């Protein structure tokens, strides 16, 4: 029951 | 191991919270699980003045 958190960023090299 | 680990699961994470650029999660569900706790931190600057 909480707002919507920012988007996630996937990192990989 | 220290930076590479899901803040929720507790094993490993490949995603990063673009909001604070500090949180890490391996799945959309993982971020939501800890969201209740993490959100208190995310965004930086604690709610005190104004
Ligand atoms: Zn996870
Ligand atoms: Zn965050």
């Amino acid at each position: 029951t909480i707002s919507n958190p920012p988007p996630l960023i996937s990192s990989a090299k | 191991d220290s930076s590479e680990s899901c803040w929720n699961c507790g094993r490993k994470a490949s995603e990063t919270c673009s909001g604070c650029n500090t949180a890490r999660y391996c799945g959309s569900f993982c971020q939501h699980k800890d969201w209740e706790k993490h959100h208190h931190i995310c965004g930086q600057t604690l709610q005190a003045q104004q």
